[PDB]
Protein backbone atom coordinates (compact mmCIF):
# COMPACT_ATOMS: atom_id res chain seq x y z
CA UNK A 1 0.00 0.00 0.00
CA UNK A 2 1.39 3.61 -0.78
CA UNK A 3 0.16 6.11 1.96
CA UNK A 4 0.58 9.74 2.65
CA UNK A 5 2.51 10.98 5.07
CA UNK A 6 2.87 14.71 5.40
CA UNK A 7 1.54 16.35 8.79
CA UNK A 8 -0.75 18.81 9.03
CA UNK A 9 -0.91 21.42 5.91
CA UNK A 10 2.52 20.76 5.19
CA UNK A 11 3.46 19.49 1.63
CA UNK A 12 1.54 16.55 0.69
CA UNK A 13 4.39 13.52 0.89
CA UNK A 14 3.46 9.45 0.16
CA UNK A 15 5.52 6.15 1.37
CA UNK A 16 4.76 2.71 1.04
CA UNK A 17 3.88 0.34 3.43
CA UNK A 18 3.56 -3.41 3.96
CA UNK A 19 -0.16 -2.62 5.64
CA UNK A 20 -3.45 -2.81 4.04
CA UNK A 21 -5.05 0.95 5.49
CA UNK A 22 -3.87 4.21 5.39
CA UNK A 23 -5.20 6.70 8.14
CA UNK A 24 -5.91 10.29 9.01
CA UNK A 25 -5.47 10.94 12.71
CA UNK A 26 -6.42 14.85 14.14
CA UNK A 27 -6.32 16.20 17.43
CA UNK A 28 -6.39 19.82 18.96
CA UNK A 29 -3.54 21.79 19.83
CA UNK A 30 -3.36 24.93 21.39
CA UNK A 31 -3.55 26.76 17.98
CA UNK A 32 -5.99 24.36 16.08
CA UNK A 33 -6.19 21.35 14.75
CA UNK A 34 -2.91 18.86 14.11
CA UNK A 35 -2.98 15.63 11.72
CA UNK A 36 -0.78 13.07 11.09
CA UNK A 37 -0.96 10.93 8.27
CA UNK A 38 0.12 7.22 8.08
CA UNK A 39 -0.55 3.42 7.18
CA UNK A 40 -1.80 0.67 9.06
CA UNK A 41 -5.14 1.87 11.11
CA UNK A 42 -4.35 2.86 14.89
CA UNK A 43 -6.02 3.12 17.59
CA UNK A 44 -6.18 6.19 18.87
CA UNK A 45 -6.76 8.22 22.48
CA UNK A 46 -9.50 9.52 23.69
CA UNK A 47 -9.84 12.84 22.51
CA UNK A 48 -8.14 11.74 19.54
CA UNK A 49 -10.31 10.98 15.92
CA UNK A 50 -9.51 8.41 13.04
CA UNK A 51 -10.33 7.87 9.59
CA UNK A 52 -8.31 4.86 8.01
CA UNK A 53 -9.12 3.55 4.17
CA UNK A 54 -7.74 0.84 2.29
CA UNK A 55 -6.70 1.98 -0.78
CA UNK A 56 -3.39 4.17 -2.38
CA UNK A 57 -3.16 7.33 -1.86
CA UNK A 58 -6.39 7.54 0.11
CA UNK A 59 -6.01 9.49 3.25
CA UNK A 60 -5.26 13.05 2.38
CA UNK A 61 -8.25 15.20 3.42
CA UNK B 1 1.91 -5.24 26.29
CA UNK B 2 3.94 -4.66 28.99
CA UNK B 3 6.73 -1.56 29.21
CA UNK B 4 9.89 -2.46 31.29
CA UNK B 5 12.88 -0.47 32.96
CA UNK B 6 15.94 -1.51 34.30
CA UNK B 7 16.18 -2.52 38.15
CA UNK B 8 18.81 0.05 38.99
CA UNK B 9 21.07 2.24 38.31
CA UNK B 10 23.69 4.18 40.29
CA UNK B 11 25.05 7.99 39.80
CA UNK B 12 28.30 9.92 41.10
CA UNK B 13 27.10 13.07 42.68
CA UNK B 14 26.74 15.60 39.90
CA UNK B 15 26.57 13.30 37.22
CA UNK B 16 23.81 12.59 34.46
CA UNK B 17 21.63 9.98 34.80
CA UNK B 18 19.47 8.53 32.38
CA UNK B 19 16.09 6.01 32.94
CA UNK B 20 14.93 4.36 29.90
CA UNK B 21 11.28 2.48 30.05
CA UNK B 22 11.11 0.10 26.75
CA UNK B 23 7.47 0.18 25.40
CA UNK B 24 5.49 -0.29 21.78
CA UNK B 25 4.13 2.19 19.40
CA UNK B 26 0.84 1.04 20.91
CA UNK B 27 1.74 3.25 24.51
CA UNK B 28 4.97 4.92 24.51
CA UNK B 29 5.30 5.31 20.76
CA UNK B 30 2.04 6.24 20.61
CA UNK B 31 0.70 10.27 19.14
CA UNK B 32 -0.28 12.47 20.34
CA UNK B 33 2.19 11.36 23.53
CA UNK B 34 1.90 10.65 26.40
CA UNK B 35 4.53 9.48 29.04
CA UNK B 36 4.80 9.77 32.53
CA UNK B 37 7.77 10.00 35.00
CA UNK B 38 7.15 9.41 38.63
CA UNK B 39 9.34 9.65 41.27
CA UNK B 40 8.26 7.44 44.89
CA UNK B 41 10.67 7.63 48.04
CA UNK B 42 9.97 4.35 49.75
CA UNK B 43 7.02 4.73 52.23
CA UNK B 44 5.46 7.42 50.81
CA UNK B 45 3.36 8.37 47.60
CA UNK B 46 4.76 8.85 43.95
CA UNK B 47 5.18 12.84 42.75
CA UNK B 48 4.99 13.41 38.99
CA UNK B 49 7.90 14.75 37.35
CA UNK B 50 6.98 13.87 33.96
CA UNK B 51 3.26 14.59 32.42
CA UNK B 52 1.94 14.43 29.47
CA UNK B 53 4.31 15.07 25.95
CA UNK B 54 7.33 15.04 28.42
CA UNK B 55 6.20 18.02 29.89
CA UNK B 56 7.26 19.09 33.65
CA UNK B 57 5.38 19.69 36.38
CA UNK B 58 5.29 22.17 38.81
CA UNK B 59 8.01 22.96 41.44
CA UNK B 60 10.16 20.12 40.07
CA UNK B 61 13.60 21.21 39.27
CA UNK B 62 14.71 21.85 35.70
CA UNK B 63 17.29 18.50 36.48
CA UNK B 64 14.72 16.43 35.51
CA UNK B 65 13.76 16.25 31.42
CA UNK B 66 11.71 13.47 29.53
CA UNK B 67 12.22 12.33 26.00
CA UNK B 68 10.88 10.19 23.88
CA UNK B 69 12.77 7.90 20.69
CA UNK B 70 10.76 5.40 18.49
CA UNK B 71 9.15 3.53 21.35
CA UNK B 72 11.49 4.62 24.43
CA UNK B 73 10.84 7.23 26.73
CA UNK B 74 13.82 8.44 28.83
CA UNK B 75 13.91 10.43 31.92
CA UNK B 76 17.44 12.33 32.00
CA UNK B 77 18.35 13.96 35.86
CA UNK B 78 20.66 16.81 34.46
CA UNK B 79 23.39 16.44 37.84
CA UNK B 80 21.93 13.64 40.52
CA UNK B 81 22.03 14.95 43.64
CA UNK B 82 21.57 12.82 47.26
CA UNK B 83 17.66 13.93 46.86
CA UNK B 84 17.06 12.21 44.21
CA UNK B 85 17.83 8.64 45.49
CA UNK B 86 14.59 7.01 45.53
CA UNK B 87 12.42 4.41 42.84
CA UNK B 88 11.11 5.83 38.91
CA UNK B 89 8.27 5.07 37.44
CA UNK B 90 7.35 5.11 33.71
CA UNK B 91 3.60 4.89 32.71
CA UNK B 92 1.99 5.70 29.39
CA UNK B 93 -1.64 5.09 27.87
CA UNK B 94 -2.20 2.12 25.55
CA UNK B 95 -4.62 2.25 23.15
CA UNK B 96 -4.91 -1.65 22.00
CA UNK B 97 -5.98 -2.53 25.80
CA UNK B 98 -7.42 1.15 26.67
CA UNK B 99 -4.83 1.21 29.57
CA UNK B 100 -2.27 2.55 31.75
CA UNK B 101 1.15 0.80 31.84
CA UNK B 102 3.44 1.13 34.23
CA UNK B 103 6.90 -0.12 34.31
CA UNK B 104 8.75 -2.05 36.84
CA UNK B 105 10.10 0.84 38.90
CA UNK B 106 13.91 1.89 38.96
CA UNK B 107 15.98 2.09 42.01
CA UNK B 108 18.50 5.34 41.82
CA UNK B 109 20.99 5.12 44.55
CA UNK B 110 24.17 8.08 44.59
CA UNK B 111 27.60 7.22 45.32
CA UNK B 112 30.54 8.94 45.52
CA UNK B 113 29.26 10.95 48.49
CA UNK B 114 31.17 11.15 51.77
CA UNK B 115 30.87 8.40 53.77
CA UNK B 116 29.54 8.75 57.41
CA UNK B 117 30.18 5.59 59.62
CA UNK B 118 26.93 3.90 61.01
CA UNK B 119 25.67 4.11 64.56
CA UNK B 120 24.43 1.19 66.15
CA UNK B 121 22.43 0.91 69.38
CA UNK B 122 21.21 -2.81 70.50
CA UNK B 123 18.21 -3.47 73.21
CA UNK B 124 17.41 -6.47 75.29
CA UNK B 125 14.36 -7.41 75.87
CA UNK B 126 12.14 -5.75 78.13
CA UNK B 127 11.23 -7.10 81.35
CA UNK B 128 7.65 -7.15 80.03
CA UNK B 129 8.57 -8.96 76.89
CA UNK B 130 10.28 -11.85 78.89
CA UNK B 131 7.46 -12.03 81.32
CA UNK B 132 5.06 -12.90 77.80
CA UNK B 133 7.74 -15.54 76.80
CA UNK B 134 9.29 -14.35 74.15
CA UNK B 135 12.18 -12.71 73.60
CA UNK B 136 13.08 -9.78 70.63
CA UNK B 137 16.32 -7.81 70.71
CA UNK B 138 16.45 -4.46 68.72
CA UNK B 139 19.59 -3.06 66.58
CA UNK B 140 18.73 0.14 65.44
CA UNK B 141 21.07 1.29 62.85
CA UNK B 142 21.40 4.87 61.86
CA UNK B 143 23.59 7.79 60.37
CA UNK B 144 25.47 5.83 57.63
CA UNK B 145 25.99 6.81 54.17
CA UNK B 146 25.94 4.88 51.70
CA UNK B 147 22.61 3.24 52.38
CA UNK B 148 23.59 -0.39 51.35
CA UNK B 149 24.92 -1.86 54.57
CA UNK B 150 24.72 -5.88 56.02
CA UNK B 151 23.55 -6.87 59.37
CA UNK B 152 24.65 -10.47 60.66
CA UNK B 153 22.75 -11.63 64.25
CA UNK B 154 25.03 -13.87 66.71
CA UNK B 155 23.82 -15.74 69.62
CA UNK B 156 26.53 -17.36 72.23
CA UNK B 157 29.18 -15.15 70.12
CA UNK B 158 14.74 -9.79 60.22
CA UNK B 159 15.43 -6.79 58.95
CA UNK B 160 14.22 -3.63 57.23
CA UNK B 161 15.49 -2.00 53.97
CA UNK B 162 17.73 1.60 54.84
CA UNK B 163 15.32 4.56 54.51
CA UNK B 164 16.37 8.22 54.35
CA UNK B 165 16.38 10.04 57.82
CA UNK B 166 15.55 13.88 58.36
CA UNK B 167 19.05 14.91 58.19
CA UNK B 168 19.78 13.20 54.70
CA UNK B 169 21.70 9.82 56.01
CA UNK B 170 20.46 6.31 56.64
CA UNK B 171 18.72 4.14 59.10
CA UNK B 172 17.87 0.62 59.26
CA UNK B 173 16.14 -1.64 61.93
CA UNK B 174 17.20 -4.98 63.11
CA UNK B 175 14.62 -7.74 65.27
CA UNK B 176 15.98 -11.05 66.99
CA UNK B 177 13.40 -13.44 67.78
CA UNK B 178 13.49 -15.63 70.36
CA UNK B 179 11.58 -17.53 73.05
CA UNK B 180 12.16 -16.51 75.79
CA UNK B 181 14.15 -19.62 77.21
CA UNK B 182 16.21 -19.56 74.03
CA UNK B 183 17.77 -16.44 75.17
CA UNK B 184 17.50 -16.73 79.00
CA UNK B 185 19.43 -19.46 78.38
CA UNK B 186 22.05 -17.49 75.75
CA UNK B 187 25.76 -16.77 76.55
CA UNK B 188 26.10 -13.33 74.60
CA UNK B 189 23.76 -11.97 71.60
CA UNK B 190 25.67 -9.72 69.32
CA UNK B 191 24.65 -6.89 66.19
CA UNK B 192 27.54 -6.95 63.69
CA UNK B 193 27.20 -4.01 60.98
CA UNK B 194 29.09 -3.98 58.21
CA UNK B 195 29.40 -0.68 55.88
CA UNK B 196 32.30 0.37 53.57
CA UNK B 197 34.75 -2.29 54.71
CA UNK B 198 34.03 -1.60 58.01
CA UNK B 199 32.22 -3.56 60.95
CA UNK B 200 30.39 -2.22 64.42
CA UNK B 201 29.65 -5.28 66.87
CA UNK B 202 27.65 -4.44 69.78
CA UNK B 203 26.73 -7.19 72.27
CA UNK B 204 23.21 -7.59 74.90
CA UNK B 205 23.89 -11.05 76.75
CA UNK B 206 21.05 -12.24 79.30
CA UNK B 207 21.13 -9.82 82.19
CA UNK B 208 20.86 -10.96 86.07
CA UNK C 1 -2.92 23.29 45.39
CA UNK C 2 -4.73 19.85 44.02
CA UNK C 3 -5.52 17.68 47.31
CA UNK C 4 -6.45 13.82 46.96
CA UNK C 5 -7.44 12.46 50.12
CA UNK C 6 -8.23 8.47 50.78
CA UNK C 7 -10.96 7.13 53.08
CA UNK C 8 -12.66 3.66 53.82
CA UNK C 9 -11.60 0.76 55.85
CA UNK C 10 -7.96 -0.26 56.39
CA UNK C 11 -9.30 -4.13 56.58
CA UNK C 12 -11.88 -6.40 54.80
CA UNK C 13 -12.53 -10.07 54.59
CA UNK C 14 -12.05 -11.77 51.40
CA UNK C 15 -14.76 -12.28 48.82
CA UNK C 16 -16.31 -9.15 50.61
CA UNK C 17 -16.17 -5.85 48.81
CA UNK C 18 -13.90 -2.89 48.36
CA UNK C 19 -15.06 0.34 48.96
CA UNK C 20 -12.97 3.53 48.91
CA UNK C 21 -13.58 7.46 48.59
CA UNK C 22 -11.34 9.99 47.61
CA UNK C 23 -12.05 13.59 48.26
CA UNK C 24 -11.17 15.77 45.97
CA UNK C 25 -10.10 20.20 46.01
CA UNK C 26 -8.69 22.41 44.18
CA UNK C 27 -9.58 20.18 40.72
CA UNK C 28 -12.89 20.09 39.47
CA UNK C 29 -14.27 16.61 38.88
CA UNK C 30 -17.24 17.93 36.10
CA UNK C 31 -14.65 18.51 33.44
CA UNK C 32 -10.81 16.80 34.40
CA UNK C 33 -10.67 12.75 34.75
CA UNK C 34 -9.66 10.99 38.09
CA UNK C 35 -9.06 7.60 39.00
CA UNK C 36 -7.68 4.77 41.34
CA UNK C 37 -3.88 2.96 41.34
CA UNK C 38 -2.79 1.01 43.44
CA UNK C 39 0.72 -1.22 45.11
CA UNK C 40 0.76 -4.17 46.87
CA UNK C 41 3.62 -4.62 49.14
CA UNK C 42 6.78 -4.38 47.52
CA UNK C 43 5.41 -5.02 44.42
CA UNK C 44 4.34 -2.14 41.05
CA UNK C 45 2.06 0.55 40.74
CA UNK C 46 -1.02 -1.03 39.21
CA UNK C 47 -3.11 0.81 37.16
CA UNK C 48 -6.80 0.21 38.76
CA UNK C 49 -9.08 2.63 36.61
CA UNK C 50 -10.26 6.37 35.55
CA UNK C 51 -14.19 7.75 35.23
CA UNK C 52 -13.47 10.50 32.18
CA UNK C 53 -13.95 14.52 33.09
CA UNK C 54 -15.95 16.88 30.59
CA UNK C 55 -12.78 18.51 29.04
CA UNK C 56 -11.37 15.52 26.40
CA UNK C 57 -14.29 14.62 23.93
CA UNK C 58 -14.79 11.18 22.15
CA UNK C 59 -14.15 8.84 24.77
CA UNK C 60 -15.66 6.17 27.30
CA UNK C 61 -17.17 7.02 30.52
CA UNK C 62 -14.71 5.11 32.02
CA UNK C 63 -11.53 2.70 31.96
CA UNK C 64 -10.98 0.01 33.78
CA UNK C 65 -8.07 -2.44 34.09
CA UNK C 66 -9.13 -5.47 32.20
CA UNK C 67 -7.38 -7.25 34.78
CA UNK C 68 -10.08 -6.10 36.84
CA UNK C 69 -12.70 -5.24 34.66
CA UNK C 70 -15.64 -7.98 36.18
CA UNK C 71 -15.10 -6.92 39.60
CA UNK C 72 -14.20 -3.12 39.45
CA UNK C 73 -16.29 0.30 39.45
CA UNK C 74 -15.33 3.82 39.60
CA UNK C 75 -18.12 6.18 39.87
CA UNK C 76 -18.23 10.10 41.14
CA UNK C 77 -20.30 12.65 42.68
CA UNK C 78 -19.56 16.20 41.20
CA UNK C 79 -21.58 17.64 43.66
CA UNK C 80 -19.80 16.73 46.86
CA UNK C 81 -16.54 16.64 44.70
CA UNK C 82 -16.27 13.06 45.49
CA UNK C 83 -14.72 10.01 43.71
CA UNK C 84 -15.67 6.45 44.68
CA UNK C 85 -13.77 3.18 43.81
CA UNK C 86 -15.50 -0.35 44.57
CA UNK C 87 -14.20 -3.84 44.25
CA UNK C 88 -15.65 -7.06 44.28
CA UNK C 89 -14.26 -10.68 45.33
CA UNK C 90 -11.53 -9.81 46.79
CA UNK C 91 -8.73 -12.18 47.38
CA UNK C 92 -5.52 -11.37 49.12
CA UNK C 93 -3.98 -9.98 46.08
CA UNK C 94 -5.67 -7.39 46.36
CA UNK C 95 -3.92 -6.18 49.77
CA UNK C 96 -2.34 -2.79 48.13
CA UNK C 97 -2.01 1.19 48.91
CA UNK C 98 -5.00 2.40 47.05
CA UNK C 99 -3.63 6.02 45.75
CA UNK C 100 -6.16 8.51 43.99
CA UNK C 101 -5.41 10.37 41.38
CA UNK C 102 -6.56 12.87 39.10
CA UNK C 103 -5.63 14.87 36.08
CA UNK C 104 -5.44 18.12 34.57
CA UNK C 105 -6.11 17.47 30.74
CA UNK C 106 -6.75 19.63 28.00
CA UNK C 107 -7.11 18.21 24.46
CA UNK C 108 -6.02 14.91 24.45
CA UNK C 109 -6.37 11.64 26.79
CA UNK C 110 -3.45 11.94 29.64
CA UNK C 111 -1.74 15.17 27.94
CA UNK C 112 -2.12 17.00 31.48
CA UNK C 113 -0.91 16.78 35.53
CA UNK C 114 -0.94 14.06 37.12
CA UNK C 115 -1.73 14.67 40.87
CA UNK C 116 -1.96 12.15 43.70
CA UNK C 117 -3.57 11.46 46.82
CA UNK C 118 -1.16 9.79 50.15
CA UNK C 119 -2.36 6.70 49.43
CA UNK C 120 -4.73 4.68 51.86
CA UNK C 121 -4.42 0.72 52.74
CA UNK C 122 -6.59 -1.78 52.46
CA UNK C 123 -5.12 -5.56 53.63
CA UNK C 124 -7.66 -7.95 52.71
CA UNK C 125 -7.47 -11.04 55.62
CA UNK C 126 -10.02 -12.92 57.51
CA UNK C 127 -7.93 -12.14 60.56
CA UNK C 128 -9.13 -9.38 62.93
CA UNK C 129 -7.77 -6.26 64.48
CA UNK C 130 -4.56 -7.00 67.17
CA UNK C 131 -3.75 -4.48 69.29
CA UNK C 132 0.17 -3.70 69.70
CA UNK C 133 1.98 -4.02 72.89
CA UNK C 134 4.72 -0.99 73.65
CA UNK C 135 7.72 -1.91 75.17
CA UNK C 136 11.02 0.43 75.94
CA UNK C 137 14.07 0.76 74.21
CA UNK C 138 17.06 1.66 76.82
CA UNK C 139 20.61 0.67 77.30
CA UNK C 140 23.93 2.11 78.43
CA UNK C 141 29.25 9.98 72.09
CA UNK C 142 28.01 12.84 73.71
CA UNK C 143 24.41 11.71 72.96
CA UNK C 144 22.48 8.91 73.91
CA UNK C 145 19.53 7.30 71.40
CA UNK C 146 15.85 5.97 73.09
CA UNK C 147 12.76 4.69 71.77
CA UNK C 148 10.46 2.29 72.03
CA UNK C 149 8.76 -0.87 70.30
CA UNK C 150 5.75 -1.17 68.72
CA UNK C 151 4.89 -5.33 68.58
CA UNK C 152 2.17 -7.78 67.33
CA UNK C 153 -0.30 -5.63 65.87
CA UNK C 154 -2.69 -6.30 62.95
CA UNK C 155 -3.58 -4.74 60.61
CA UNK C 156 -0.49 -2.89 59.34
CA UNK C 157 -1.27 1.09 59.92
CA UNK C 158 0.73 2.67 62.93
CA UNK C 159 1.86 5.48 64.13
CA UNK C 160 4.14 6.74 66.10
CA UNK C 161 4.84 11.04 67.51
CA UNK C 162 7.59 11.89 70.92
CA UNK C 163 6.05 13.65 73.48
CA UNK C 164 3.26 14.91 71.42
CA UNK C 165 4.67 16.01 68.53
CA UNK C 166 6.97 18.66 70.74
CA UNK C 167 9.89 16.54 69.58
CA UNK C 168 11.02 16.30 66.11
CA UNK C 169 14.43 16.97 66.16
CA UNK C 170 16.35 13.80 66.02
CA UNK C 171 13.27 11.05 65.52
CA UNK C 172 13.06 8.14 63.30
CA UNK C 173 9.95 5.96 62.84
CA UNK C 174 11.57 2.75 61.04
CA UNK C 175 9.15 0.78 59.04
CA UNK C 176 7.50 -2.23 60.03
CA UNK C 177 8.66 -6.14 59.68
CA UNK C 178 6.22 -8.56 59.20
CA UNK C 179 6.71 -12.31 61.65
CA UNK C 180 5.99 -15.39 60.89
CA UNK C 181 3.82 -15.12 63.60
CA UNK C 182 1.53 -13.06 60.65
CA UNK C 183 1.49 -9.96 62.85
CA UNK C 184 3.80 -6.82 62.46
CA UNK C 185 6.39 -4.82 65.02
CA UNK C 186 8.04 -2.00 64.22
CA UNK C 187 10.46 0.84 66.66
CA UNK C 188 10.77 3.96 67.05
CA UNK C 189 14.13 6.10 68.16
CA UNK C 190 15.03 9.56 69.22
CA UNK C 191 18.79 10.74 70.03
CA UNK C 192 19.16 13.36 72.68
CA UNK C 193 21.62 15.08 74.37
CA UNK C 194 23.50 12.77 77.50
CA UNK C 195 22.42 15.55 79.93
CA UNK C 196 18.90 15.32 79.27
CA UNK C 197 19.59 11.79 80.29
CA UNK C 198 18.62 13.44 83.84
CA UNK C 199 17.18 16.60 82.87
CA UNK C 200 14.03 15.45 80.40
CA UNK C 201 11.72 12.45 80.18
CA UNK C 202 10.66 11.40 77.18
CA UNK C 203 6.95 9.33 76.18
CA UNK C 204 6.29 8.28 73.08
CA UNK C 205 2.60 7.78 71.79
CA UNK C 206 1.73 4.92 69.51
CA UNK C 207 -1.46 4.82 67.55
CA UNK C 208 -3.11 1.41 66.18
CA UNK C 209 -6.64 3.16 64.76
CA UNK C 210 -8.03 0.14 62.97
CA UNK C 211 -7.92 -0.87 66.98
CA UNK C 212 -8.42 2.73 67.70
CA UNK C 213 -5.53 1.80 70.63
CA UNK C 214 -3.50 4.75 71.79
CA UNK C 215 -1.05 4.20 74.19
CA UNK C 216 1.84 6.43 75.62
CA UNK C 217 5.24 4.69 77.10
CA UNK C 218 7.40 6.40 79.04
CA UNK C 219 11.15 5.71 79.75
Amino acid sequence: RICYNHQSTTRATTKSCEENSCYKKYWRDHRGTIIERGCGCPKVKPGVGIHCCQSDKCNYG
Amino acid sequence: QSVTQPASVSGTLGQTVTISCSGSKSNIGDTPTYVGWFQQIPGTAPKTLIYGDNRRASGVPDRFSGSVSGNTATLTISGVQAEDEAVYWCGSWDVNSDSELFGGGTHLTIAGGPTSAPSVSLFPPSSEELSANKATVVCLISDFSPSGLEVIWKVNDQTTRPSKQSNGKYAASSYLTRTSTEWKSYSSVSCQVKHQGKTVEKKVSPSE
Amino acid sequence: QVQLTESGPGLVKPSQTLSLTCTVSGLSLSRNTAGWVRQAPGKGLEWVGDISGDGIPGGESEYYNPVLKPRVSITKDTSKSQLYLTLNSLTSEDTAVYYCTGSGDTYYWRDGDRYWGQGILVTVSSASTTAPKVFPLASHGSTVALGCLVSSYFPEPVTVSWNSGALTSGVHTFPSVLQSSGLYSLSSMVTVPASSLKSQTYICNVAHPASSTKVDKKI
